[PDB]
């Protein structure tokens, strides 16, 4: 027979398998591909592991507490400091790749809750106080939650990023954030998430360092709830798994 | 032209169009005879004024600034930027990338400052608008050697003619004008953040030719940008927070929506 | 153009105090450097490359350029009371930005 | 070298346009171009749903 | 010279007109285009994009994500009205600020259909049967279940399947209805009721929540565009 | 794929959907039709609303307690007094009409009960 | 072209052409020969200018208003309208239903307002026309940010130059502009009664882009519409009693016509 | 693509017409258009009634 | 460009004339016309209905 | 004459236009040019010529 | 179109591509894929904005004078030479030899001096441009027999209409406007020695057609020059050294480039 | 007696021109002339010194 | 805008006379609703979204509106003794609506 729900991924040395699933959403209607000449821009001849840095990463498992307002990941910096993909990031200048991102939350029947797992391209966010920018390390997070927080930020002489939930720190409607390519986990039907991401950017290649392209956000739209007696501790963990990396300009490592 | 709506009568059947699983992200594809019976409607409408060409062609004031012919502000300089109005701004907005040309028209507007000097009949004004691009020498006085013009496309424009209009074609080293940059200038992420890093489009002067006559007179420019043979790339959901400045996205909380009275209130 | 604009920084009296005024300048910025401090009236000026002590009572000979024209414009302001908020306008003919300071003890 | 098209008239007529300037950039705005394809950002699944089908078998 | 005269509207200028002028710089050379995902080139597009619509507007709740939670929860009753809101896709709060409301509100003439698709978030054991009722103008907001099972109405049942959708009929005597409000167009009643009871089984939640999504038919049409009200500005930034 | 239990039926401007149900019971073998003329009797030209008449009508929920005996509804008086097939009633003298019965009663996985639903002619009682 | 008359000789007949019944609403179609001899003339006269279109093609002012540069009235708000003005309103009545095109133009003049401030010595006014659609956000001050025009279209006109001419489409969410409306926009039939109720074309806005000078200077804009392409139905008597209010057809009773001497005097 | 038509002359000429906006409703006054139906709103009577026979029989 | 002199009568205003003006609002999709009963192409078919002529206009 | 509307950008004077301007003395017989080594006709020509770098530019 | 870059494979071979004699004088002709490895990347780009035409097209100032309508200065006398200004003269200089036609475009400002005459009411004003040839008669009052205009090209521009455009064809007894002149006009040797002595392209004159009112005005008239139909012949380095003087090249000693901190500085 | 020719468009259109003064010397500027020639100045040798190939031997 | 804008309301002294200026709004109306309430000066004035007394001795504390912005402007003047012409002039920036209402006893 056959069975929409389940379905497995495989890319590098790294597979997953999900045995309730909803259709995986491939970006904006473009399967990640390679730089054709048609568009390139740089003359080096790119190195392409194709194996070493597409494979799927395992960032950091988050908790979905019922007061959890929601977390935001930048993918690049993301993978910054995880295996290849970091190294020769770290190393080259310039840098294009697509992205597999597939986020798990898994939940017994008697749980209730659902996310919204959007990528956003160009996810430019504000600090709390208006003159000045947030800071590195406040906007980006190595392998760390970044979480949203419901309350709006205090605005002082800091760079603090505005976390508010309900704008998304993007001071745009949180629920008009579907028009990204986007896949909700409602923990009564599919415990998890995949959305194929092209590499959308106005340039042929960038440099990861320099700007990071696309930005996962988990929003709980519907806070988790469950009666006594059931598991208070609910993971979010996020497997990214980039693909097609071209990368050109090899220099000196560091940034 | 817009789709049209197709006949239905009654039905019983396994197959369920409204029954579907929102969370796939697939937004159902319903139309209304699904659900009901529907008779075969002819729709004539045209999703033609909804086009992006058309939803961003209309010529939008972005910045208004005035020089007066004779004091301290003798010529004005505005850096080209779409992000100091608000209309033109959010409507750009909505698409991530954008590539358009630029139809660029100026209204300029004098006024008699009070003063006491008698016998004032002056002559009429003549203005001039030069556009200096980035990297380029730039104007310190009202009549230093820059205004001479050398290279720099300006435009001479005597007072009671029909407003100047010159068109721009794309200007950006990149393939797109970038709405929204998620990166900082500097490799090692220290410094500005934004929009503001990536878009620099030149510097805008505008001086009276003459000083046009004994009393005082105030010039206002006003700066027009049409986009024309625009093409937009990945749509974003429109700014809901009230702009604070122009070289950042930096905004104050606001509430999701307007609130009603209650759950059930039908106002 | 200035990193942080909008700071407050609080500093215990008898250390220097070292007042950041990072800034980067834009293709479109082609004009002299004009660098002027103020405090709540002009502390230091720098114009033609050249410093100005401006001959401020308070701050005579305690004010200096940590470094320039590079992009650094930081101050540390030595042996503190000054507390007020200290204004760095970094000028360019395009643009000119300024930054503020509060300073605490 | 005139180039001729239809005007936007209702439902239910030529007008006739030549490119003075030869920079390109000037031409007027191109207004008619009513083209759509909604499948970009609706329906982006990787596997196509039937609406009649049940979607999640 | 040629002999013309200059008709009346010459030396003038107007915000929407397409013509042409002569560039400021000649022989430009622009930067080749390149694929860029997600090319737009009519908004409807978007519009038909779902986007989640703030049905529990209510109070502070405006400033949480409970914005967009409807409640559910099982009562001992039948017929309780879940919510209801009036068609007004420009003017009504609960879709102003809306991927379909705010373009809305850039013009000001709308036709066409809505899909309120419903997302039922409950718990997985949870089972609620509901009424999605929308009534045609010309009476009054139905006050009891019976009242709106004559108008147009879906018996949504939750199953595997999560979301039900309500294909709104364009039902009008206007070809177009004006995007703010008029008594002329009324644009209708949307509202929902409990068919039966959401019943849950034990140490199983009873408070069930359902968001509700909105979107374009493909036979929506917009016209006559104008700067929307949303926006705001003082002085320039 | 395919699925026997979810089943979704459209009549007039309503329509129901079932997640779970079981295959729909045609009455007799017969699917209402319209009064052939074979057999016609009255002389007058029927009206025929179509829409009007033939949608879906919900009555009033009633509590299924455990101490429940039954429950039954003459179907012409239930919809005595609901729209137009009421009003159409009340006018004309002679009425003939198919019917579509159809009966929710939803419970969590943890419940039991079964219920006979069944429509009988000639309720005699 | 009109249809000719034909030639007829002495008759003598059982077929009558005059004896006809009135009560049938047939106007009968009788032809000068039937009741008399008459010579065949070919009539070359064309019903040309009778034409619906050439009726109402007529540019006709519909409204006046007057803003000052400096004052209280800085800028102009109207509703826009046709009952406003009462010779096009009249015209266009005939008609119960009526669709026509619009081309709005502007009458624009200037006028130095007596005042005592000397050496007054106003440069070039310059004006700005601003349409907001119905449901636009409409400016409350001469400066506000809906002045700066971010989608609405408005002309920016100098004095001295040609008045300034834009045409409008067909703008009516029916098929037609109802010219007669008998009905309430409200379902309980309690409230507005008329043509108001459905006929909103949304507002116009007039003001001064520069103040122009030290003294007050007042403008005085006049609207004037020609319906084109115009397409009319069911036609009606004209409107006997004069106009007293411009939203509803109120009127003072008036003798059917202006009398005379007696049933046979000539005058 | 010019359009040519007659001009309004007297009884007992052409003119060219070039449509420049491609709005359409930008499009000069269609004046000629002499065609007329008096049947409508002048015997309108659903049975004919010939003038030269009895109107009522 | 080309060289043109303007003949007397330019850049004047005339209430009948019919030339051709740019739209305010371009590509506004028009409202699709119907059948209405009773069109009227010209004046003159109106004058050829009937109307009660009020032939004793005498005083009051 | 020909009935014309001046568009906006009319009777302006742009630094960067290319159009047609009577010639003050008409019929003038230009000197025939002749070859001289070495006609440029793009800027990108002499930058691919070598140019020594001043690169020591320290101090005097 | 520019030309673009071919792929290239890991080599080793005798053949050197790098490794050359820059003694010869031949710039080597190495693309990219010579000295590492590079994929095949098609370039778009068009030297298009590049090209001699486009460079030097661009209108450009070369000298303004300004002529009082009464007083000492009535009228303004301006030897022709593109020598005067700086960013022009620097352009055309790149080339040792050039051959353009002349495309002059005066922009003239009047403005109503200070005074204490009172009911200044000046009429608009008339400006007369005057192209004497070499050899020609020259004006010595304002209202000489000359500026009558027998056969010299003048032009007649009344203030406040577009600024008056008058092509010129090459005007030159060479071949080429020689930009640079190594060479004695005298055979001896003797006399002035430069470009002066062989470019001689007349005289202009510029002068109010009438005074204009009661009160003095001064116009200040700019001469703008535009290279078309261009072709350059041996390119040359460019100026260098600020210029001192217009008839000639002199010039002050300047340092090569600017400097930098230390050889290894990245400033 | 019209010259058509393409306008300066990007890459991955035209413009019509009529010359009105019959001077000559007041036609529009020919922006349009894309040709090069780098032997003149660049690789100015007698003997051609093929790049691959050792240059003194 | 404004329903039976000329009205005569007569009612005798000692109860409250309920004055209506129900108003239906234009689409073309999106401007600050203002509410003023004249006789014959100002007795009750709606802008802000605040109700204002405005300190008419007449009527000071008798004087409410009966419902707003929804539609309803109407006032229940309570303890006649009053008597003129009671003028509510609700106002839009396109078209401000007057009703003028006699007061009998």
């Amino acid at each position: 027979g056959y069975s929409d729900r389940v379905r497995s991924i495989t890319l590098g040395n790294s597979t997953i398998t999900t045995q309730e699933c909803a259709n995986v959403v491939v970006g904006y209607g473009v399967w990640p591909d390679y730089l054709k000449d048609n568009e390139a821009t740089a003359e080096d001849q790119p190195t392409q592991p194709d194996v070493a840095t597409c494979r799927f990463y395992t960032l950091d498992s988050v908790q979905w507490q019922k007061t959890s307002p929601g977390w935001w990941w930048k993918l690049p910096d993301a993978l910054s400091n995880l295996g290849l993909f970091g190294q020769n990031m770290q190393y080259h200048y310039l840098g294009r790749t697509g992205y597999t991102i597939h986020v798990q939350c898994n939940a017994s029947k008697f749980h209730q809750g659902c996310l919204l797992v959007v990528c956003v391209p160009e996810a430019e966010m504000g600090c709390a106080t208006l003159d000045n920018t947030p800071s590195s390390a406040e906007l980006l997070g190595g392998d760390a939650a970044k979480e949203f927080a419901g309350e709006p930020i205090a605005s002082g002489s800091n760079k603090l990023v505005q976390r508010v939930v309900y704008n998304a720190g993007m001071g745009i409607g949180v629920g008009n954030l579907t028009i990204f390519p986007h896949q909700w986990i409602n923990l009564r039907t599919n415990n998890s998430a995949t959305i194929v991401m092209p590499y959308t950017n106005s340039v042929p290649m960038d440099n990861m360092f320099r700007h990071n392209n696309v930005t996962l956000m988990v929003i709980p739209f519907v806070p988790l709830d469950y009666c006594p007696g059931s598991t208070t501790y609910v993971p979010i963990t996020v497997t990214i798994a980039p693909m097609n990396a071209e990368y050109n300009g090899l220099r000196l490592a560091g940034h | 032209r817009v789709a049209d709506t197709v006949g239905t009568g009654p039905t019983n059947s396994e197959a369920i169009p409204a029954l579907t699983a929102a969370e796939t992200g697939h937004t159902s594809q319903v139309v209304p005879g699904d659900t009901m019976q529907t008779r075969h409607v002819k729709n004539y409408h045209s999703r033609s004024e909804s086009t992006v060409e058309n939803f961003l062609c209309r010529s939008a004031c972005v910045y208004f600034t005035e020089y007066k012919n004779s004091g301290s502000k003798r010529y004005a300089e505005w850096v080209v930027t779409t992000r100091q109005a608000a209309q033109l701004r959010r409507k750009l907005e909505f698409f991530t990338y954008i590539r358009f040309d630029l139809e660029l028209t100026f209204v300029i507007t004098s006024t008699q400052q009070p003063s006491t000097t008698q016998n004032q009949d002056a002559q009429i004004l003549t203005h001039q608008i030069m556009y200096v691009p980035p990297g380029g020498p730039v104007p310190d006085k009202v009549d230093s050697y820059v205004w001479q013009t050398s290279t720099n496309p300006s435009v001479f424009w005597t007072e009671g003619n029909a407003p100047p209009r010159m068109s721009i074609p794309f200007l950006s080293i990149g393939n797109a004008y970038s709405n929204f940059y998620d990166g900082w200038s500097d490799f090692s992420r220290d410094g500005v953040y934004g929009i503001n890093t990536l878009n620099s489009m030149g510097t805008l002067y505008a001086r009276h030719v003459n000083t046009g006559g004994t009393g005082p007179i105030k010039s206002t420019i006003r700066i027009y940008f049409k986009p024309k043979h625009v093409k937009a790339w990945i749509p974003r959901p429109p700014r809901l927070c009230q702009y604070e400045k122009a070289k950042n996205v930096n905004f104050q909380p606001s509430g999701v929506t307007t609130t009603r009275q209650s759950i059930t209130a039908m106002t | 153009s200035i990193t942080t604009p909008e700071e407050m920084i609080e500093k215990a009296k008898g250390e220097t105090a070292y007042l950041p005024c990072k800034f980067t300048l834009s293709p479109e910025d082609q004009g002299p450097l004009d660098i002027e401090w103020l405090i709540s009236q002009v502390i230091i000026l720098y114009s033609g490359d050249k410093i100005y002590d401006d001959y401020y009572p308070d701050l005579k000979g305690r004010v200096h350029f940590t470094s320039l024209k590079s992009g650094d414009a930081s101050i540390n302001v030595t042996n503190l009371q000054d507390i007020g908020t200290y204004q760095c306008k970094v000028k360019k003919a395009p643009g000119v930005a300024n930054k503020k300071i509060h300073l605490v003890v | 070298g005139a180039q001729v098209s239809t005007q936007k008239t209702g439902a239910h007529i030529h007008y006739t346009n030549i490119n003075y300037y030869k920079d390109a950039a000037s031409n007027s705005a191109t207004r008619q171009d009513f083209a759509q394809d909604p499948g970009k950002f609706t329906e982006p699944v990787k596997d196509i749903m039937i609406k009649s089908l049940p979607a999640l078998n | 010279g040629l002999p013309t005269m200059n008709t009346p509207g010459s030396c003038q200028f107007l915000t929407s007109d397409d013509f042409q002028s002569p560039s400021a710089m000649p022989q430009y050379d622009v930067t080749p285009e390149m694929r860029i995902p997600g090319e737009v080139k009519n908004l409807m597009e978007i519009a038909e994009v779902d986007s989640v619509v703030p049905v529990q507007n209510v109070g502070e709740k405006v400033n949480s994500m409970e914005a967009y939670q409807i409640p559910v929860r099982s009562n001992e009753g039948s017929g309780t009205q879940v919510f209801g809101f009036p068609l007004q896709p420009g003017y009504s709060s609960v879709f102003s600020r809306t991927l379909l409301g705010e373009i809305l509100n850039y013009y000001t003439h709308w036709s066409g259909s809505i899909k309120l698709t419903f997302m039922f978030c409950g718990s997985a054991m949870a089972t609620g049967k509901f009424l999605l009722a929308y009534s045609p103008l010309g009476a009054g907001a139905p006050t009891k279940r019976v009242d709106a099972m004559l108008g147009t109405h879906v018996v949504w049942d939750v199953g595997l399947q999560s979301s039900c959708v309500l294909c709104i009929p364009w039902i009008s005597q206007t070809h177009y209805r004006y995007v703010a409000s008029d008594e002329c167009t009324a644009g209708g009643f949307i509202t929902c009721w409990y068919q039966t009871n959401i019943v849950v089984p034990a140490d199983a939640q009873s408070s069930c929540y359902i968001m509700c999504f909105v979107s374009a038919c493909n036979d929506f049409s917009v016209r006559l565009l104008k700067d929307t009200p949303f926006i705001s500005q003082e002085n320039f930034f």
